[PDB]
């Protein structure tokens, strides 16, 4: 349902932002937006806990920012080990998480 | 509902913030009963303390619990903050103590815990605790001096 | 700190019941609540459903509703602030777009409007 | 000019809620004067307590009174009044309790009557009192999580 | 840098108004050992109470001081002082208890001597202190009979 935005990448020190967004039922103002590291086939790792605070031990250039319409998450200072895929989700306190369609590619600057 | 004494133990912090007059009373109710002395008025006058030294050694038992209440309550005069159960300092949280997230301690930690987190670090915050006030001081000392 | 073990992988053909096993330890296996995601190969991965271990209080997504059955074992104590649990998985009818990879994670949080989102993920297992 | 030491006790609760300081003191100069030990530093030692186990049994009816005196002082404590003799509360006074109105009460009755009127309830406004400021700690709750 | 506990007792009174905590916290920190029976939990039992009335003795001293602390904050408590160190009151200052100025008073004199020289009006300061505040209880008054 959830529809993650289209894949984009960039060289290593600069900036990337990928967004979610959905219908009005499942958008994004009154549901709390979480996003996720997938590798894949591999275990994932969370990175933003809610839309606008982080989980224990992520670092600072992982920020988050939610409009009343679509979310979005912006990674600075790109390195190596960020050529990931991405998920994001959209829940509350009795729903479940439903995952977006993903945003997979990631490169880096120099090869 | 009140969970009863000590009953929020296991919750979150913000939990037990909520019920810290439950864990307030157990020092008080259960010294109003001991002070009493109305069923012990009676009973052989006053429970035959003569020849009886466990009659004083109990006695020196009730003396070390309204001692407890007499170091926590200093405590909470020389931080100026007697009259209430929580209360706002000027001191800024270093973060060498912890470096846990509000929600992380507030919505996923007990006080136990905490306080077993945090007892490397108690003698340095209570410094700059009885420090901090110092401040006040010479406040209103400059308001002394004109 | 904790940590999630999950049972061996095994393929069975569809048409029959299986059961997943994913051990705790490294903290209160009461606190946290355990969720059960599947990566589903050839479209988006999606969440399945998550149970109390203390509560016992199930919540599953409509897509899994009357084909998951979650059981939570009784915590073993280890520490002061850390115990050891078992976390069950099964599923009633099997079929050949039921394979993909499996994974359970703990909670975040403990209260709040994050508590029972995946926090720890379990190594994962692989299907048919 | 005071009346002295319970003077108002027969007087309108409005009087001697204006003498209840003469009443608060009692509470300290007994035990100023039996802590001081001035007088009882010298009379043979301390008073002989080897073998006198009246002087242990004298010390606990010493020990009693600052009991008292420790219970008191918890309760204004956790009502938030402790700075304050006369404080205000946000309990809303339930008419089943006493249906007199405040004319007839203040001006009318003694503190005596009243306390006898009411001490079948006291207990009910006692946990409405340590209910209420728990509206005030979750108050100080909602500013603790942010 | 902290000059110990009662460290300015010869410097200026304005000098010893900035550490009145490092004087406070004596009060507290010889009889939290005391309560602590930690080192004395063990020790032949309670130090052998049994057959040793200095034991008794000794009780009753640690007594004296908790009765002490309790006169002092009564009084903190009756003059409306009990959470702050430092208060101000409406009692105006008559000039027949001293005559010296505001500068030779905090910058030339020690509270020692200071303390010397008031000790004849003490007593009367503390009645006006006990009654001033009776005006404020008399206020309170005004607002009670509506
Ligand atoms: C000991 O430790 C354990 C830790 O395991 C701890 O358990 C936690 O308890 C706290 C509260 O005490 C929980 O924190 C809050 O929980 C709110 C949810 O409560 C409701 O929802 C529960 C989930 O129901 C799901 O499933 C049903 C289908 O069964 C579905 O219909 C629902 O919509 C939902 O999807 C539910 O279990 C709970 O319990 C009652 O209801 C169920 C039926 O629903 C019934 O079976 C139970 O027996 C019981 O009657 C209740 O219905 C959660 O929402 C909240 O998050 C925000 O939302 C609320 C608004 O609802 C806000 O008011 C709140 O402030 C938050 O902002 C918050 O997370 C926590 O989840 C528990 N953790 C667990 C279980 O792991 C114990 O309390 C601890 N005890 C002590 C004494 O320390
Ligand atoms: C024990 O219980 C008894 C209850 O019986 C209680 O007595 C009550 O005492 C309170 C005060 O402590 C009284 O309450 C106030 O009284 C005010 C009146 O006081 C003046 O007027 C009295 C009446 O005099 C009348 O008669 C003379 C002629 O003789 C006439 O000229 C006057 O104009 C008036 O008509 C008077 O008795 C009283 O006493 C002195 O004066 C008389 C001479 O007048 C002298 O003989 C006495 O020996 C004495 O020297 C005084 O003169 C009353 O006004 C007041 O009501 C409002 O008015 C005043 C303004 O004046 C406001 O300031 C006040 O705030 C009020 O708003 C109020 O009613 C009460 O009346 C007594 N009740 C009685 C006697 O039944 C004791 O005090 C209790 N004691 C304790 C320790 O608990
Ligand atoms: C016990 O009792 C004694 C009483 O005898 C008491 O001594 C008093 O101590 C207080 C402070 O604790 C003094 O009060 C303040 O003193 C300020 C001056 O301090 C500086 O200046 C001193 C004088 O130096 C002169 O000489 C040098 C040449 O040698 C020259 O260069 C200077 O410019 C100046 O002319 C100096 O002694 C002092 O000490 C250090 O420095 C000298 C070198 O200068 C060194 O030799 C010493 O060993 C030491 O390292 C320091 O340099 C004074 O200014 C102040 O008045 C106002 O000014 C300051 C701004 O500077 C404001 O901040 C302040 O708030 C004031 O508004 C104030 O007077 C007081 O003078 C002492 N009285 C004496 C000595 O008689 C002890 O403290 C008591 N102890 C206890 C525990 O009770
Ligand atoms: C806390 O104090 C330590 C030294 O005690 C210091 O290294 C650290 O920078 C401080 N943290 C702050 C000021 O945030
Ligand atoms: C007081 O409480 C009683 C029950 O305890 C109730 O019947 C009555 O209506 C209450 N009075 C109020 C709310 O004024
Ligand atoms: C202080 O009181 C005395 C009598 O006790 C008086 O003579 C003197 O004038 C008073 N000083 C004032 C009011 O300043």
């Amino acid at each position: 349902v959830l529809t993650q935005s289209a894949s984009v990448s960039g060289s290593l020190g600069q900036s990337v932002t990928i967004s979610c967004t959905g219908p009005n039922s499942v958008c994004c103002s009154h549901k709390s937006i979480s996003w996720y590291q997938w590798p894949p086939g591999r275990a994932p790792t969370l990175i933003i806990y809610e839309d606008n605070e982080r989980a224990p031990g992520i670092s600072p250039r992982f920020s988050g920012y939610k409009s009343y319409w679509s979310a979005y998450l912006t990674i600075s200072d790109l390195r190596p080990e960020d050529e990931t895929t991405y998920y994001c989700c959209s829940y509350t306190h009795n729903s479940g998480c439903v995952f977006g369609t993903g945003t997979k590619v990631s490169v880096l600057g120099q090869s | 509902v009140f969970l009863g004494f000590l009953g929020a133990a296991g919750s979150t912090m913000g939990a037990a913030s909520m019920t810290l007059t439950v864990q307030a009373r157990n020092l008080l109710s259960g010294i109003v009963q001991q002070q009493s002395n109305l069923l012990r008025a009676p009973e052989c006058q006053q429970h035959l303390l003569k020849d009886t030294h466990w009659g004083i050694k109990q006695l020196q038992a009730r003396v070390l619990a309204v001692e407890h209440y007499l170091r926590d309550q200093q405590l909470l005069g020389i931080w100026g903050c007697s009259g209430k159960l929580i209360c706002c300092t000027n001191v800024p949280w270093n973060s060498s103590w912890s470096n846990r997230n509000l929600s992380e301690i507030w919505d996923n930690m007990t006080w136990l815990q905490w306080d077993k987190e945090i007892s490397n670090y108690t003698q340095i915050i209570y410094g700059l605790l009885e420090e901090s006030q110092n401040q006040q001081e010479k406040n209103e000392q400059d308001l002394l001096a004109l | 700190q904790g940590q999630l073990v999950q049972s061996g992988a095994t393929t069975t053909k569809p048409g029959s019941s299986v059961k997943i096993s994913c051990k705790t330890s490294g903290y209160r296996f009461n606190f946290y609540h355990i969720n059960w995601i599947r990566q589903t190969a050839g479209r988006g991965p999606e969440w399945m459903g998550w149970i109390s271990p203390y509560s016992g209080d199930k919540n599953l997504a409509p897509a899994f509703q009357d084909r998951v059955n979650m059981t939570t074992d009784t915590e073993v104590p280890v520490t002061s602030f850390t115990s050891t649990g078992a976390a069950y998985m099964e599923i009633r009818n099997l079929t050949s777009d039921d394979t993909g990879t499996y994974f359970c994670a703990k909670g975040l949080l403990r209260d709040g409007s994050s508590t029972w989102l995946p926090y720890l993920w379990g190594q994962g297992t692989l299907l048919t």
